[PDB]
């Protein structure tokens, strides 16, 4: 019944955002729930954000 | 009925088709994102009994 | 009543750090501006970087270039690391062009008179074969904060050419901002404060117009509570 097929071939990027599930390696699970601006994230005294 | 491939697709405008190639396929290197047409196929469907 | 500061001593060390002294601070002055200030800095400060690259032979990022050991993407990530500060351009146009065996740095593209390339040695790419090819067009304009270039294709309006690799562009030309209050003697005047900032750049941006621009707009945000 097919008469030809036409196979496009889509390369998505995708960034991370809140939902992605990630993990270290001692089954410590997570979901990413907010990205954060750099000036909010906790910095030391060298001014070096986390 | 047979199917085809044209790039002739009933009720979208010319922008629509502007990705398409002349034998209804998109071309390699354009970006896409959802709802725009891969591959422009039409299907036989007669004595609409409108 | 309330003693106002000053900019004194702005010690520069490498082009892309520095350490910026502001000297006649009151007490919990030093930090409430430190802060604020860092986080103007970090957040919001103008700068140039690449926003769209068209390179000769490829169709898009996720192709091979024969006389190339980088891939189409792992060029462009490098020139998201192009530092060039424009002058009296918005968005300007500069054109690469190299062939032999050898690696293309920045100080291989054409040089207008109003942009200047702060790392030359900067690798924008390697070259193995020996007449192996390679132009491209690098488009710099100026921007803000971190514009994706997923955000780049809502407005379009036919930016059909396939060719054009558009690059997402982080613009900030601050790296890294780090604030010390340590107290202050003037002669006179039992305890004040000496506010030292301490910032890392792209080498665009120099360190005093960043703190001028960076307390201008905290100038002018306080002109909604100024009045109501």
């Amino acid at each position: 019944g097919v008469l030809k097929i036409v196979k496009v071939y889509l390369a998505v990027k995708r960034r991370i955002q809140p939902g992605d599930k990630m993990a270290g390696r001692h089954g410590n699970k997570g979901v990413i729930s907010k990205i954060n601006p750099i000036e909010d994230m906790p910095y030391d005294e060298n001014g070096t954000p986390v | 009925g047979p199917e085809e491939i044209t790039a002739d697709i009933p009720n979208v405008g010319e922008a629509a088709l502007s990705k398409l190639d002349e034998s209804g396929i998109v071309y390699i290197g354009a970006e896409v994102t959802g709802g725009d047409i891969l591959v422009g196929k039409v299907t036989p469907k007669g004595e609409t009994q409108l | 009543e309330f003693l106002k500061p000053r900019l004194v001593d702005i010690e520069q060390v490498s082009s892309t750090h520095a350490k910026v002294t502001l000297e006649p601070l009151e007490r919990g002055f030093g930090h409430t501006l430190g802060n604020a200030l860092r986080r103007i800095l970090l957040s919001s400060m103008p700068g140039c970087a690449v926003t769209e690259v068209e390179i000769d032979g490829v169709l898009h990022e996720y192709s091979t270039k024969e006389g190339v050991q980088e891939d189409i993407l792992e060029i462009l990530l490098n020139l998201k690391g192009l530092a060039v500060r424009v002058q009296g351009k918005d968005e300007v146009i500069l054109t690469l062009n190299k062939s032999g065996i050898g690696p293309v740095t920045a100080a291989d593209i054409t040089h207008d008179g109003d942009v200047e390339i702060v790392k030359p040695q900067h690798v924008i790419c390697h070259l193995t074969d020996e007449n192996a090819s390679i132009s491209m067009r690098i488009k710099v304009q100026r921007g803000r904060g971190y514009v994706p270039a997923s955000t780049r294709i809502h407005s379009e309006e036919d930016e059909r050419p396939i060719g054009r690799l558009l690059v997402d562009a982080c613009y900030s030309p601050v790296e890294r901002i780090a604030y010390n209050v340590e107290a202050a003697r003037v002669e006179q005047r039992t305890d004040l404060d000496k506010l030292v900032i301490e910032m890392e750049t792209n080498g665009t941006i120099d360190p005093e117009e960043a703190i001028r621009r960076a307390a201008t707009i905290l100038a002018e945000q306080l002109e909604a509570f100024v009045d109501l």
